[PDB]
């Protein structure tokens, strides 16, 4: 087999595919924007799986897949997986509350919690590849 | 005619992991309509809704939704709406989850001195305080076994001289219940109280 | 939609102080480029005393009236009245007050201080649990060094009513390290109408005794 | 030195002047209105001075000059006196509350205690009588 097919407006990595959208939304209601789309929440966990999506997010910032149960404390991404490769910018996570138990993702890639109810332009989602018999 | 709306309780949430908010709505002609609304859009869960007569000839009527737990935790907006005869334009409540400071409630936990006349009952008193938010549960146990919400009284979150919040809860007992089991635990259900959101004190009547 | 208020004068200004006042509270919950009119009467038809505005943090006016009342006038049941001329609602308001007639009870004192909290060696929370008592009346104090706290210090809930008959109040004290290793003797007063003699009922309390 | 000179309206008894008020009062509405007659309620202190105002108290009942300062609990007379003479009706005072911090007469005369916001039909000042010169 071979995976890197994905459906329309979606760009390939590897053997994911990654929707890059745009638009004022909570980190809960980016995370709905992903199901509609069939796919969930960006989970990062290669630096080149980071390296690829810093050339394509926006400046403004971006929503990821990451969060906490709270009966937790400890983050955990919307695929169920935990967190292996991280890329927190310095002083972060400002976590243990404060609270923003959701991550957010910069300009420069690079991870910081934010709150949920804050707002911002831009989320990613992700979705398995499909293959090439 | 006012209108209010109540975020869940923190045991509701966090330990039996089925939330639910409720809508009070503080009379005529009762073609009352209490509609619920997510900000996202999704569909809402079925509502349970329960008219009744006060004690001074209001109508107090409540519809409970019941919530996702994660879908709750992690911010979702739920919005109550009210049209009526009697009513000149629409009200229109929104619930969501409080996004600040965490802070997890120091519990401490005293039964009163004995009183001249009054052998065979105590008062126990529980003081949770510098807590954030403000949603807190406070409940009272006695061998195994939760006892009954009635039973004590605990009050509305003052702030404290910090930042934080406190309550106080107030609960009679009886000598049977003391003489069996001389323990009694206060508990607190919270958001930031580590590990599994709660905090509790156990107090004994003469230890 | 507008609401007002008038309140009894507080146990500690009537029994004690011997002054009592009451205040008129007129909460405006949108203020019109108007004045309000806060007038005041006795049912007698008696002579009142002459009586003593604030812009709240959410653009609503709150006025009080604060009408020093005759101690013995008070006590022997006459009835206040407070009329307030506003420029918004049909006709006028009439809110009244006088002394609440029946049962008494002396109030329970209980005083309390919290165990350490690793973190907080500086200060420690005495608390006061005032109960069973009637009227829902009463004044609620914290004494040092025989000098009394001021009233910004503590913190004390609205009466409740008891499981019983009677009602209960908690008051709640921060106390620095300075203060209890000057005098580590704390006082909780509660003034009450029933409480006897001299209307005080009151518990010492020590951080660690 | 003679005591009884009363002013209109005023019925005498020894040494005092007696008004015996009527209308719908409060104890402490009560309270004023012999104050305006630049008198007091009524106080007590002679089995004589009782036996006369029964024979002219209102059936219906009366409004007497005795109360406490609460910050008491004893009863005390308008002019400031204590009680030396008394004459409660069986089971009263039911005070120690209840209640009932003012003190009501009946027709028969009998004192009992009832709120101070209990309206009463009748109430009995008192005064000074004044006195004449000896010839
Ligand atoms: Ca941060
Ligand atoms: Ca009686």
């Amino acid at each position: 087999f071979v995976c890197n097919t994905c459906p329309e407006k979606w760009i390939n990595f590897q053997r994911k595919c990654y929707y890059f959208g745009k638009g004022t939304k909570q980190w809960v209601h980016a995370r709905y924007a992903c199901d509609d789309m069939e796919g969930q929440l960006v989970s990062i966990h290669s630096p080149e799986e980071q390296d690829f999506l810093t050339k394509h997010a926006s400046h403004t910032g971006s929503w990821i897949g990451l969060r906490n149960l709270d009966l937790k404390g400890e983050f955990i991404w919307v695929d169920g997986s935990h967190v292996d490769y991280s890329n927190w910018a310095p002083g972060e996570p400002t976590s243990r509350s404060q609270g923003e138990d959701c991550v957010m993702m910069r300009g420069s890639g690079r991870w910081n919690d934010a709150f949920c109810d804050r707002k911002l332009g831009a989320w990613v989602c992700d979705r398995l590849a499909t293959c090439t018999p | 005619v006012s209108a209010y709306l109540s975020r869940p309780s923190p045991f509701d949430l966090f330990i039996r992991k089925s939330p639910t908010i409720t809508c009070l709505v503080v009379p005529s002609k009762g073609t009352v309509q209490l509609t619920w609304s997510r900000a996202s859009g999704k569909p809402v869960q079925h509502s349970t809704r329960k008219e009744e007569k006060q004690r001074n000839g209001t109508l107090t009527v409540t519809s409970t939704l019941p919530v996702g737990t994660r879908d709750w935790i992690e911010g979702e907006t739920y919005q109550c709406r009210v049209t009526h005869p009697h009513l000149p334009r629409a009200l229109m409540r929104s619930t969501t989850k409080t996004s600040g400071p965490r802070a997890a409630p120091e519990v401490y936990a005293f039964a009163t001195p004995e009183w001249p006349g009054s052998r065979d009952k105590r008062t126990l008193a529980c003081l949770i305080q510098n807590f954030m938010p403000e949603d807190i549960s406070v409940q009272w146990l006695h061998n195994e076994v939760q006892l009954p919400d009635a039973r004590h009284s605990t009050t509305q979150p003052r702030k404290t001289k910090g930042s934080g919040f406190f309550v106080f809860s107030r609960l009679e007992v009886t000598r049977a219940e003391w003489e069996q089991k001389d323990e009694f635990i206060c508990r607190a259900v919270h958001e930031a109280a580590s590990p599994s959101q709660t905090v509790q004190r156990a107090v004994s009547v003469n230890p």
